[PDB]
């Protein structure tokens, strides 16, 4: 059945999951109560949208999702919200006390109380799957739950599910968008703890989406809702191949094999085009070749960095909507002629492509205008190391003076785990330099 | 009673094979239900080669449909001729191959391979005199490439004395949609070099150029490209499916087309006055493989003309092409260009010609893949996906060595003299 189980951890992951499953329902015609009139396969079926939704005998399409947060405020809104009966009570897990921006509390202290319960609920969803393909894990780097509990969950999932695919969607912190002083520590600790358990991680620099929303959509002062709705477009493009039937779509295994050249180098740079308001979309259409070119403009990346100063190692271009192969092949042909777009010399063939003819969908309320052709590019570029460097520097400034470290030691951690995690990051930075060097 | 067992694996294999059964079903005048409604008895004289005769005079292809992804099965079953096929001959998995050759060849495909051979045994044992097998598949993916060559290796164990043909879509020089295709192609070629008697090299970039530059289709699709490939597949097998002045099978074709066992990779062509067909047919612009014939010499050539046409006119025109451009033919294989003619033309055409060339120029293709393979393998790029399924680097080095040895062989006979 090729099912995929989504796991949303912490405020960011939960709230990002709210925008994704809202979009999914709009793309599949699922009502807030879960009823799907267009589905005649009542109680089950082998349809492509069943990879993300399970069916009940009463015609209820239930997300294959688990929501976990160490405090109940955020998920409580889901329990009383407009999609309250879309999910099952067992799928919405909450504690009483949060991790307090502390990785250690999310991983060791408050996390342990709830981790065994979370695995059991994930287990319950797995047993309903005939051919579970992998896990999607949405979380922030900055929060204590998103960093500490996610790390705990990823380690436990590797034991209970072995090498089964685990993909992340990670929110890289930024001062613009409600960050905290200790978030660099949490980002480094969770990255190091998760490096060896994640097969492909999709970072989203919250500063980048803040800028895109503030520039492309003319939103003076973006909100989390504005950002999440934009993130959901990228998540939808990546999972469209799995939720819809099609002859030219990219499943997860196909997706990971063509984008990750080495196990540790698994942080693709996401872009989406077109991101445009209704006022600009009025009397204006963009073509396949136009949105393909926009994917290589650093101004549209989901993570702030300069691909022009780095090297590409693999590009995945997921087209959707009114897109024809002939235009796709011509647009990609142009990119290969551009000497401004340099591939490593060990990547002679570096484009994975796909098309999902289902048209892009807009939330009724979401600042994005409804377009007819959209493309999401995911490129493994060395430039992404710039994001690691920025975060590593902030880690060094605080850690040199051991600022805030006592909050982590008080919860049972040792300073050795800080330096070990930092050394792993140093190796990763050197790894990105090594893969970018020309061959002999 | 020289039956052929058809097998198609992967998306490409099934999409191309499905269109192939549409083409010859029209040529033999068989409708989707599998009942004959044609005009000439020559459509049936040799029908048992590709079809089984079922109760009620319904005709069922000796076709076996394989994939690790069930999606392409459903497309076939719902296509124009979807209900022709035997339901039990759909052998599919649920996992897919993920463009990973090792998954198709060692793990995911190994789980399903026995089920496919069981269907082969049914079909083969129901044959008066099994002649051989033909496979349609891509080399750049994981199922058709990885599991396809695994099926070939298993079939040769059960049927070591039978002929194995393949129609292999090869990686194109500039158009690609698979990052790891050099790894998948090189691993497959090393299998094909050993366990196939004949391999037709098909290049999608050339097919696309024909559809766009020649046929003037502004938006070519895989359907258009598959139609060209299916038209060539029908043209190649015309002598096996229809009677005429030539009474030959697959083994005779291999015996006369392959002067050296490893050099059995052919360059197909298709055309479109009799003089103008033979002019087209030898043109680089009409070659299905992405290699210039002028960059080599033909070891052997086979040309098949279809439709009511002056035989003497074809003989004179063919002989003119040989004598006119004799510098592109090996001098030590006397009379290495043979021609056959069939009275039955294809649909919507009065005259047609199919080309089969065993040209040394095909080494250019194996050069390309080798250089692409080495660039990735030197740095072990993407390799962890293959070692994670249990492969060792030495198996990659062996394939690199063999394809380079194959390239070395082709250059040998491209400069040989009498
Ligand atoms: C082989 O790698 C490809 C790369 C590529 O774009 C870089 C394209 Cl568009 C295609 N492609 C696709 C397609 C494939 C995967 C995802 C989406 C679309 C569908 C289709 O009907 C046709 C005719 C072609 C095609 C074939 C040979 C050519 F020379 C030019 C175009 C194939
Ligand atoms: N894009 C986006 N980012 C968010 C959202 N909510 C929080 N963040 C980011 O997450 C970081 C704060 O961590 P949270 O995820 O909210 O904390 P948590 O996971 O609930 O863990 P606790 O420390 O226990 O509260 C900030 O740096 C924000 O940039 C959201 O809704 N959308
Ligand atoms: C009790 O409610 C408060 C709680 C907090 C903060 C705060 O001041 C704005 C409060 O108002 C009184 C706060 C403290 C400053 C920090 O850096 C010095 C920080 O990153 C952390 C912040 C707060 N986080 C953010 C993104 O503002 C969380 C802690
Ligand atoms: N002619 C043709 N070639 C195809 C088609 N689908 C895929 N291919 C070729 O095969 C490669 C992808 O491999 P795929 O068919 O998915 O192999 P699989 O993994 O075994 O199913 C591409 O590089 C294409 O060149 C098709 O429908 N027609
Ligand atoms: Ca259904
Ligand atoms: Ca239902
Ligand atoms: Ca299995
Ligand atoms: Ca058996
Ligand atoms: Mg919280
Ligand atoms: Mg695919």
């Amino acid at each position: 059945m090729r099912e995929c189980i989504s796991i949303h951890v912490g405020q960011a992951g939960v709230q990002i999951g709210n925008a994704c499953w809202e979009l999914y329902c709009l793309e599949h015609g699922i009502q807030p109560d879960g009823q799907m009139p267009s589905d005649k396969t009542i109680g089950g079926g082998d349809d492509s949208f069943n990879t993300f939704f399970s069916e009940t005998g009463a015609g209820k399409h239930v997300p294959r999702a688990v929501f976990v947060d160490l405090e109940p405020t955020v998920i409580d809104e889901v329990r009383t919200g407009t999609y309250r009966q879309l999910f099952h009570p067992e799928q919405l897990i909450t504690g009483k006390e949060d991790a307090a921006n502390n990785y250690a509390r999310g991983h060791y202290t408050i996390g342990k109380e709830i981790i065994d319960l979370v695995l059991d609920r994930i287990r319950k969803l797995a047993d309903q799957c005939t051919g579970l393909q992998g896990f999607l894990v949405f979380h922030s780097f900055g929060g204590g739950t998103g960093s500490g509990f996610t790390s705990l969950l990823m380690e436990r999932l590797s034991v209970d599910y072995g090498k089964k695919s685990k993909l992340e969607f990670s929110i890289y912190p930024a001062p613009q968008v409600s960050t905290a002083v200790v978030e660099p520590y949490n980002s480094i600790l969770t990255t190091h703890t998760t490096l060896e358990h994640s097969d492909c991680a999709f970072m989203v620099d919250n500063e980048a989406i803040y800028d895109i929303c503030r520039r492309n959509l003319d939103i003076e002062r973006p909100t989390y809702t504005n950002l999440n709705r934009l993130i959901s477009q990228i998540v939808s493009s990546i999972t469209a191949s799995l939720r819809f039937d099609g002859a030219l779509n990219v499943d997860l295994t196909e997706f990971q094999t063509n984008l990750v050249p080495y196990p540790r180098i698994h942080f693709p740079l996401a872009t989406y085009a077109p991101v445009i308001s209704a006022e600009k979309a009025y009397h204006e259409q963009l073509s396949v070749a136009e949105i393909t070119n926009a994917c290589f403009e650093p101004a549209n990346q989901m993570v702030k960095c300069d691909p022009r100063h780095g090297k590409y190692m693999a590009c995945c271009l997921l087209y959707r909507g009114d897109v024809v192969p002939k235009d796709v092949n011509a647009a990609i042909a142009t990119i290969k002629t551009k000497r401004s777009i340099q591939f490593v010399d060990w990547c002679p063939t570096g484009f994975k492509v796909g098309i999902n003819y289902q048209p892009p969908t807009v939330v009724p309320g979401g600042d994005l205008a409804k377009v007819q052709r959209a493309v999401c590019m995911l490129s493994n570029t060395t430039a992404i190391a710039e994001a690691w460097a920025r975060l590593d520097h902030k880690f060094d400034l605080m850690y040199a003076k051991r600022a805030f470290v006592h909050w982590y030691v008080g919860e049972g951690m040792e300073e050795g785990e800080f330096s070990e995690a930092r050394e792993d990051m140093a190796a990763l930075e050197k790894d990105y330099e090594e893969v970018g060097v020309d061959s002999v | 009673m020289r039956e052929i067992v058809h097998i198609q694996a992967g998306q490409c294999g099934n999409q191309i094979g499905a269109k192939f059964w549409e083409v010859i079903s029209d040529e033999h005048g068989i409708d989707p239900t599998g009942s004959y409604h044609g005009d000439s008895d020559l459509q049936l004289e040799r029908i048992n080669v590709y079809y089984n005769e079922a109760t009620g005079n319904k005709y069922v292809p000796r076709a076996i449909l394989v994939d690790l992804e069930p999606g392409t099965m459903d497309s076939v079953r719902s296509g124009p001729f979807g209900q022709i096929f035997r339901p039990d001959n759909f052998v599919f998995g649920q996992s897919g191959a993920g463009n990973n050759w090792a998954k198709g060849h060692y793990t995911e495909g190994a789980e399903l391979v026995d089920s496919v051979l069981d269907v082969v045994r049914k079909e083969s044992e129901s044959c008066d005199c099994l002649q051989g097998f033909q496979l349609t598949h891509s080399l750049g993916g994981g199922t058709g490439s990885g599991m396809g060559t695994l099926l070939i290796s298993k079939i040769r164990e059960e049927y070591p004395d039978r002929i194995m043909n393949t129609f292999s879509v090869m990686p194109s020089p500039k158009v690609s949609d698979t990052v790891v295709e050099p790894y998948n192609a090189t691993l497959s070629v090393h299998q094909l070099v050993e366990n196939t008697d004949e391999t037709y090299c098909i290049d999608n970039e050339a097919l696309y150029d024909i559809c766009f530059r020649t046929l003037k289709l502004t938006t070519p699709t895989y359907g258009d490209l598959n139609h060209l490939v299916s038209a060539t597949m029908s043209g190649v097998t015309t002598c096996l499916r229809f009677p005429g002045q030539l009474n030959a099978d697959l083994r005779k074709l291999a015996v006369n087309m392959v002067p050296f066992p490893r050099l059995h990779f052919f360059m197909p062509g298709f055309a479109p006055t009799v003089p103008e067909l033979t002019q087209q047919m030898f043109d680089s612009k009409n070659m299905m493989a992405a290699c210039d014939p002028r960059h080599g010499r033909y070891l052997t050539v086979a040309a098949i003309f279809r439709g009511r046409m002056s035989m003497k006119e074809v003989d004179e025109q063919m002989l003119n092409v040989q004598n006119k451009n004799s510098s592109y033919f090996v001098e030590w294989i006397p009379n290495n260009v043979k021609t056959a003619v069939c009275d039955i033309p294809p649909r919507g055409l009065k005259m047609s010609a199919t080309f089969i060339g065993n040209s040394t120029a095909i080494q250019e293709l194996f050069k390309r893949i080798s250089e692409q393979f080495t660039a990735m393998f030197r740095r072990k790029a993407f390799l962890h996906w293959y070692t994670g399924e249990g492969m060792d680097e030495m198996e990659f080095t062996e394939a690199e060595s063999n394809m380079n040895d194959l390239v070395s062989e082709y250059q040998q006979y491209q400069d040989a003299t009498a």
